[PDB]
């Protein structure tokens, strides 16, 4: 809507950002959060014993 | 590993890292040279290529 202000829903967009950057550094278990992997190689594979 | 422009599936045996490190492996990125065998990288474990 081009009648409403973008400034203000630009500092809610950034607090939702770092709230995402939070989640996903903040979920992990015992240091194998399953996310914020490393693509250097871009074929990170995680296994668990079945 | 697809020969084709088919996919299939293929078993071949992994070699750890350590045992081509240990007997003085060269490297480069995901390519080890140990000795005339060559192994690389596919996705954690290297196998002869």
């Amino acid at each position: 809507e081009d009648g409403v202000d973008k400034a203000k829903i630009q500092e809610e967009i950034t607090q939702l950002k770092d709230q995402l950057t939070s989640i996903a550094d903040a979920a992990s278990f015992s240091g194998e959060n399953w996310l914020q992997a490393d693509l250097s190689g871009g074929a990170v594979t995680k296994s668990v014993v079945g | 590993v697809n020969t084709n422009g088919v996919e299939s599936q293929h078993t071949v045996a992994a070699y750890s890292l350590e045992s081509l490190t240990e007997a003085g492996a060269e490297f480069q990125g995901n390519y080890a040279l140990q000795g005339g065998n060559s192994y690389v990288k596919v996705e954690n474990v290297w196998v002869r290529a």
